[PDB]
């Protein structure tokens, strides 16, 4: 596993140190379930732009790569369904079947 | 060893560091490899400045995504190249010269960096030929150049692309020569609908096409245009052909432009542009040019942001144009097509020493006309024409059916009103409007002179609506 | 003292090094290529790239010159086209200089010059007998585009052709003509319509089109001013067009924001407002006792959608001895050279004029702002008293009077003529529509059967009372087989 | 200058408004006892009536582009202001 | 004990000096560039301390051919500039350096250009009313002796010309010293100004400090200094009266604004230096009149793009007691001189120090031009046959007033072929009172432009053929 | 209009210099790259497409803004409901003048085309008419 | 407006953000507190009180501008002074269409109430009826 740390946090945005295999775009963790997607990256640290509750974001804490390139799960699960643009429920109905899962930035036919 | 490898990933923009003595030069191919499954790719990167302490930051030519930090990155020695040669006629391109409906196609064909320097200046030789497009306002008020450079600007949908198939359609079929047509930053539906187009008027066989669309990062849409114009510049030069360079649309080339200097971190200039702008223009317009002997007649449509033709990219643009052609929304909401601001159009081939006397003064005249209009047009919003004189009220029904009778139905619009278009030669033209000024049609309605061709069709119509 | 390329990109460099460089210096970048340094700290040296930056590399290797930028100049750079760097583009071959001069170089002190005595005939009436043009003044040429700015300035250049061919060096004018950011098709054009009046016998070229680096189009203006200032000073008379100063601060302010510079209103340097001063403030009059040369500059600004409130058009309004005002809106009612005479004036004034020429025309300017006022006024009156009513003919036939076409310059005497026939009242019988006519078919009768009021005008720069009475003689003897498109009888 | 001209139209446009609707109403009154006639020669109160409503548009028209020509000068004067502010930095 | 050159970017230059050697602020610094084509002395003001021993200063001189690293040689004092009787008659840049003959006056004393305002104890107001012999000055604008009088206006609309009348009107014959500013203008237009001068016998009396628009901006901002000690000198050791005339006091601002970026300081709105108001309080409070010492400024202020809201004006206004605000409109009417009555003031424009009858006329005459200015757009628009029979009147009264408030000016002889003439105040006050109660509506409303007083429209009415 | 406004305040909370009302330069590409998505695939793709139906919020009918006519140049006509036939009591407001479709003339049963072809600029035109 | 300005000229020499027209983030701060301290004391603090005056000079009639907005929000009560009127002679030129007293008629003694409660009607009227003095008949 790799783990980064955030070395500060402000309005809506984060800058994790460590994490040398993180990708662009990719889907970070930070504690309490919430989710960020880096957009830039340096030799120093990444800057991710945070989804969601930010409020929970603090400096020290722990940071884990998702693996993923700013994905949603897809299938035919969702129909009437209601989401976050995270692909979370938010209805209240439980887990939804996400046959896979697809790219945000994929290029258009 | 000699290859380098990323050390920041900023968007479009990345910074390679390379061994001391093995930076790459300025404008070189670089190429990344991107593994993860699903963005999987080989980004090709420009070299664009030279940071020092080996650091050199490049714009890439693909999406960044999936791309990792200290991954190896490879100098190909050379810019990006693209093919060259009549084998690129009838097959559509990538900014990067990839076939896109026969990938694979043209590996083997001569390649051209698509970095040039503009043709010398001993070499340029100013041109004054008319072009006769058959279209009553670009005849008459802003006659078109052959081998010069035409540009169509407007505000979002006022008639650019229609106008440029238009042109296509009444000078590219016709024609004995070669045509690209590069599309910058546009639809890529649109693309799609020019390639089927082309393909079926049989134009496509003598057609080079070269797409970079909306859905490209910043940098495949600053470079597509000088890879058409790569293309462009090998058929004027080596084959001594008469090339026809389409390009739809140069302000998106300037706004990608606009985009990498933000992620370059240059500071901006007024608008926000880039500070590069007026010479990024510059460059890319000049290689345009046409020689002496060798003739590239070029039309581009530029979009004017938020109806401003204030904005930075277009007022550039207009210094390095022939022709002139503004389209305006004031005129698209009266429903006119082509939809030609003519007080704000210009030509630098509309003076007597090289259309004729006559040809001038009937422009003149109409334009005299239509600037008398828009003056009393403040006026006549709160009172009506009442109550002006009676020359002012003359002159103004004058200027309405003359601007009516501007309009024209278009070949291009039949797919909008199923109506044919109508083809006006400049005789016709120059006799029709002379004798609206005179104000020999005055008694006919105004309705008369809407979407019609020449002198019989508006008889016709007039007989359609009960008029002599 | 060789220094080392740190970094490089978009024409700018960062060069570390050089110790004893002098600001402004001309650095040689290895392929030939040269560079200005513009900023001078402890940690290095920046520098604006010439030409063809793309060969620029980190740890390339920089000489200095230990020259600031200078250009050679002489009198063979008459007839050719050439780089801000003076080397020539026309493909003819080099250039013998007589020298050399530093592009900077300060302008002529308040105590070497002299006031502006001499008329720069620019062949056009409204600019000759409106805001007419001094040898020495700084004329703007503003307004939108394809208004009719150069061909003002190219009129201007092909009407020193007779005084190119006197011979006599107080009478010829040399002419620098500096193009920046123009297309090359536009600058041959230029160069066509001057050869083939015979003007590029006495004009130079300094051609910065739109592909040169931002360096070239900054520095054009200052090459071409160092070309002029080499004859100025040597007794000559020269007369310099910048087409246009907006694209040097265009590209000046690039290179300001490339070099990180902090800048101000609409991201301009501020010092843009300095650059245009000191550029303008060269051409001069200069004393009897420096030579009696003078540089007479013509600047050209675009205004965008008429805005003359901009940053760049005001600063160079407010530098100028006179602005000539150009409106599409004139343009197009058929005004040409449209210009607005409201707004439009020279400072030297009555000065820059011939004494015929003063006394026809001197209040020509404010009889038609007075003119324009009262037919704005009396747009829609259903009853003009008299006086307004005499008033507005005046002006009508004045504004028809003033209307010229293009490369046709008139000789001054004939243009005294024309301006006596307007403000003396022997325009008022003849139809407004058949003015112009009139005016140059009478224009012809003079030439052709009494020459001597031309000879008298040219050779004394007075209109005689014999001469006066003689001309109005003629001018109704005209009157009386004048045909009129109307058909009205124009005598009396 | 853009913003001044286009309040010098407003307040132009604003008395042409309050002109007219002097007229229309005076025109009621004498209806109920030149060439400010609609079309008569081609009434007075149908005329003033349309060009109150007329000048009414003009003035809604210009108060929009007024404001956003402030808006717009406020937003590029930020600009500038944190532009010089970032390169000074 | 001498610093050295280490940054260099345009017209500021960085200096470092060894510790305990450090210039004073607005201390004067020598640095020599020797390169063949340039050599010269640059002075330097310091203008900011920078720590480290480091201190940012203004270039007066271009700062081409400067080399990092080079002798730079404190003064000890800031810019200094010769004072006495002996400056009369002579030309002087901001340094004090004479023109026409160099080295003249480097034995005269020599006067620190950095100065503190008089002590508001001493300040006592001005209510004189000074006599040009312009309509529309003396009715609507009426200048104050011994107090600061402005000519506010864009670019081309009279500000000069009108400066060269006050010269021709009040400087003549005036019993003491003159002090010409030319602060940031065109180096022809200080050569006409002189040889004007010279030719009329008023150089004697008058000494020109002149900072060219061509110059660095350390010697745009400090010339007015300069030429603001000169009077200073005059004012307060010889104590007689002085006429001070600056133009274009807006080149000050300018300059300091240009400067500002590279001094470190963040742009204030539109673009001006932080403190635009408060070099332009210490600048303006120094120029006054003293009790028993009488100082008549005359400034001509640049309005950038006509746009009387700018902050340079807008700031300026403050500092005046009298203002002729002149106008594009005006001047492109061909009215001249192109002031906008309805913007101009005066504070002795009340009936306590003109007169009951001078406040009546200029207030009636100011009434019917606005309302005139109302029913502009309505005359435009729906003619003028709309307007009632009173507002008719009114109309034409106006334009007739509009019109007489114009003059031929002397100084406008080169403009127009046409003599200049005098208008006396009473002549004047008699002749608009008669226009304001309709006495003149009969002649031609041409009659009335570009004239004097009542015998030239006489004169011009006959002219015409009216009467 | 809201994700342009939320991308704007994410820019400038990265500190990116703006353009055209405060939006940074790449909004075009923000919304542009969203829209090309909305495709009709190739018969070899398997002939699935996806429709688009972007809302976008002018102020007084402003069309003329920025973000407005982005997407204008973005997509493939506009259905521009104007307050006024709102107010008025036309609903659905489509103005007839600025409405149009430009891929929508081919996609379109028989019918429709044959009996609507003519009421689109019958009703462009009405409008005119009913000015007077 | 002339402290305001001073005091965005010492924010920018510190350099502080700035924000609209350059001022600070606290420039609206600056001027409600100061003009907070013009308070009507209760009896138990003796009963005095402050009454302030503030003066703002707006530039061609601005008043949506930035300062000259914070400190209209701020007072209890403006007088707008045009200088149309003050030309046309009404002098003092205060606008009473636009000119209000939030506190109003408990700051007037009861004959001046009493008179002056009509006067703003018949202004208002007056106003309303301007454009017919041609047509009196
Ligand atoms: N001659 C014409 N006759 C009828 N309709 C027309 C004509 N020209 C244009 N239109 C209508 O206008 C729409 C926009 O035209 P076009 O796509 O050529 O404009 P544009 O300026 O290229 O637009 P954009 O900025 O969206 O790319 C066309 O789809 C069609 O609906
Ligand atoms: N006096 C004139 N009479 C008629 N046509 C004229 C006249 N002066 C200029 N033109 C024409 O007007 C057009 C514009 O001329 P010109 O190139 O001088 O304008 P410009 O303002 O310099 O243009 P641009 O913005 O392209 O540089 C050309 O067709 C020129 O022939
Ligand atoms: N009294 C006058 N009569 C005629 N023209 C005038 C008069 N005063 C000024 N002008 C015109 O105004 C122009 C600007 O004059 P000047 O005052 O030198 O510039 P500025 O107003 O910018 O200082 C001149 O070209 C001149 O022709
Ligand atoms: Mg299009
Ligand atoms: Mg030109
Ligand atoms: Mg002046």
């Amino acid at each position: 596993e790799e783990i980064g740390t955030v070395i500060d946090a402000g309005d809506g945005i984060a800058h994790v140190e460590g994490l040398p295999s993180v990708m662009t775009q990719e889907l970070l963790e930070f504690p309490g379930g919430v989710l960020g997607v880096a957009l830039n990256l340096d030799e120093h640290s990444v800057g991710a732009v945070i989804l969601g509750e930010f409020e929970k974001i603090e400096e020290g804490q722990q940071v884990k790569r998702t693996g993923e390139v700013l994905s949603v799960p897809v299938g035919d699960a969702f129909l009437g369904r209601v989401v976050n643009p995270l692909g979370q429920p938010i209805d209240g109905q439980g887990d939804i079947a996400a046959e896979t899962r697809r790219a945000l930035e994929l290029q258009a036919p | 060893k000699t290859a380098g490898r990323v050390v920041r990933i900023t968007g479009p923009v990345v910074d390679v560091e390379f061994p001391r003595g093995s930076v790459p030069e300025l404008f070189n191919a670089l190429h990344a490899e991107i593994t993860f499954g699903a963005l999987a790719k080989t980004l090709t990167l420009e070299v664009a400045q030279h940071l020092g302490d080996s650091l050199v930051r490049c714009i890439s030519m693909q999406p960044t995504d999936g791309l990792v930090r200290g991954v190896e990155v490879t100098d190909t020695g050379a810019s990006i190249s693209v093919p060259v040669g009549d084998g690129v006629k009838g097959h559509v391109f990538n900014a990067l010269g990839d076939c896109l409906d026969d990938p694979g196609y043209g590996k083997d064909f001569e390649h051209w960096s698509i970095h040039r320097k503009p043709p010398a200046f001993s070499d340029l030789e100013p041109r004054t030929e008319m072009l006769e497009t058959g279209l009553k306002v670009v005849d008459l008020l802003t006659p078109y150049v052959r081998g010069g450079k035409i540009a169509l600007f407007g505000g979002a949908g006022v008639g650019k692309t229609v106008l440029i198939q238009e042109m296509i359609n009444r000078i590219a079929r016709n024609f004995g020569g070669t045509s690209v047509f590069a599309g910058v930053g546009e639809r890529t539906r649109e693309g799609n609908d020019l390639w089927v187009e082309l393909a079926d008027a049989n134009v496509l066989k003598d057609t080079a096409l070269v797409f970079g669309q909306m859905d490209e990062p910043p940098g495949t849409r600053m470079r597509v245009a000088l890879s058409a114009l790569t293309m462009a510049e090998f058929f004027r030069d080596e084959q001594g052909q008469d090339v026809l360079l389409f390009i739809d649309n140069i302000f998106r080339f300037t706004q990608a432009g606009s985009e990498v200097s933000t992620l370059l971190g240059r500071m901006p200039s007024a608008v926000g542009y880039q500070p590069t702008l007026a010479d990024e223009m510059g460059e890319l317009q000049e290689r345009i040019t046409s020689t002496r002997g060798r003739s590239i007649t070029s039309m581009q449509a530029v979009y004017v942001p938020a109806d401003d033709y204030t904005d930075p990219a277009p007022a550039t643009t207009f210094a390095h144009l022939d022709a002139t052609t503004e389209l305006s929304r004031a005129v698209f909401s009266k429903g006119i097509f082509p939809a030609v601001d003519p007080l704000a159009s210009s030509s630098t081939i509309l003076d007597p020493a090289i259309v004729g006397d006559e040809h001038y003064r009937v422009a003149q005249e109409v334009i005299r006309i239509l600037q008398r209009y828009k003056d009393l047009q403040d006026i006549i919003a709160i009172l009506g024409i009442d109550e002006l004189s009676e020359e002012d009220k003359q002159l103004v029904n004058r200027a309405r059916r003359i601007e009516r009778f501007l309009s024209q139905n278009m070949m291009a619009a039949e797919q909008f009103t199923g109506q044919p278009g109508s083809t006006v030669p400049l005789k016709e033209t120059i006799e029709a409007f002379d004798k609206l000024t005179k104000g020999e049609f005055d008694h006919l309605p105004e309705q008369a002179f809407f979407l019609i061709g020449g002198l019989d069709d508006l008889a016709k119509k007039a007989e359609s609506l009960g008029a002599k | 003292e060789i220094g080392t390329v740190i970094d490089a990109g978009d024409g700018i460099a960062h060069v570390e090094g050089l110790p004893s460089v002098m600001t402004q210096e001309l650095l040689e970048f290895p392929g030939g290529v040269l560079g200005v340094a513009l900023n001078l700290d402890e940690h290095s040296v920046g520098a604006v790239i010439l030409g063809e930056f793309e060969k620029i590399e980190e740890g390339q290797q920089v000489k200095r010159t230990g020259e600031v930028l200078s250009v050679p100049v002489g009198d063979a750079f008459l007839g050719r086209v050439v780089n801000p760097l003076g080397q020539p583009i026309d493909g003819q071959g080099d250039i013998a200089a007589e020298t050399r001069r530093a592009l900077e170089l300060q302008a002529p002190s308040v105590v070497q010059r002299q006031s502006v005595s001499e008329p720069l005939q620019t062949g056009i009436k409204a600019i000759d007998a409106m805001t007419p043009i001094g040898r020495g003044q700084r004329q703007l040429i503003i307004g939108d585009r394809k208004t009719g700015k150069t061909a003002v300035c190219v009129d201007t250049i092909l009407n020193q052709r007779e005084a190119w061919l006197t011979g006599d060096p107080k009478q010829q004018v040399r002419c620098v003509y500096v193009a920046i950011g123009q297309k090359g098709t536009t600058i041959a054009s230029v160069k066509r319509a001057l050869e083939e009046g015979g003007a590029m016998e006495y004009t130079t070229i300094v051609a910065a089109p739109a592909s040169d680096a931002a360096g070239f189009k900054w520095l054009a203006p200052y090459t071409g001013s160092a070309i002029g200032q080499h004859w100025m000073y040597n007794g000559k008379h020269v007369l310099i067009v910048f087409d246009d100063l907006s694209k040097q601060a265009d590209a000046y302010r690039a290179i300001s924001l490339l070099l990180r510079r902090p800048p101000g209103r609409e991201a301009f340097p501020g010092d843009v407002f300095y650059l245009h001063s000191r550029l303008l403030e060269r051409c001069a009059k200069l004393s009897d006792e420096l030579g009696g040369g003078s540089m007479t500059g013509l600047p050209i600004i675009e205004t965008k959608a008429n805005d003359i409130s901009a940053f760049i058009p005001t600063n160079v309004i407010s530098i100028t001895d006179g602005q000539c005002f150009l409106e599409s809106d004139l343009f197009n009612q058929g005004v040409r050279p449209a210009i607005n005479v409201g707004v439009s004036v020279s400072r030297v004034g009555g000065a820059a004029q011939i004494k015929a020429m003063k006394e026809v025309a001197g209040s020509l300017r404010l009889d038609l702002s007075q003119y324009r006022e009262l037919e704005a006024f009396a747009a829609f009156a259903s009853d003009l008293d008299a006086a307004s009513k005499a008033q507005l003919d005046r002006g009508a036939r004045l504004v028809e009077l003033l209307k010229q076409p293009q490369y046709s310059p008139l000789a001054v005497e004939e243009q005294v003529v024309a301006i006596f026939l307007g403000t003396q009242g022997h325009l008022d019988s003849v139809p407004v529509e058949d003015v112009q006519r009139f005016e140059s078919e009478l224009l012809e009768h003079v030439k052709a059967s009494h020459s001597d009021i031309f000879d008298g005008i040219r050779e004394t720069k007075k209109l005689s009372e014999e001469a006066e009475e003689k001309l109005v003689s003629v001018i109704n003897e005209f009157k009386k087989g004048f045909q009129a498109s109307d058909g009205s009888s124009v005598v009396v | 200058a853009t913003l001044r001209e286009l309040r010098g139209r407003i307040r132009s446009a604003g008395s042409i408004k309050k002109i007219t609707k002097a007229q229309e109403l005076i025109a009621t009154s004498r209806i109920a006892k030149r060439g400010l006639c609609g079309a008569y020669n081609a009434s007075r109160r149908r005329a003033m009536k349309s060009a109150t409503d007329n000048a009414d548009d003009l003035i809604k028209a210009l108060t929009l582009a007024a404001n956003r020509e402030r808006q717009a000068q406020i937003t590029q004067e930020i600009s500038e202001i944190v532009g010089g502010a970032n390169a000074l930095a």
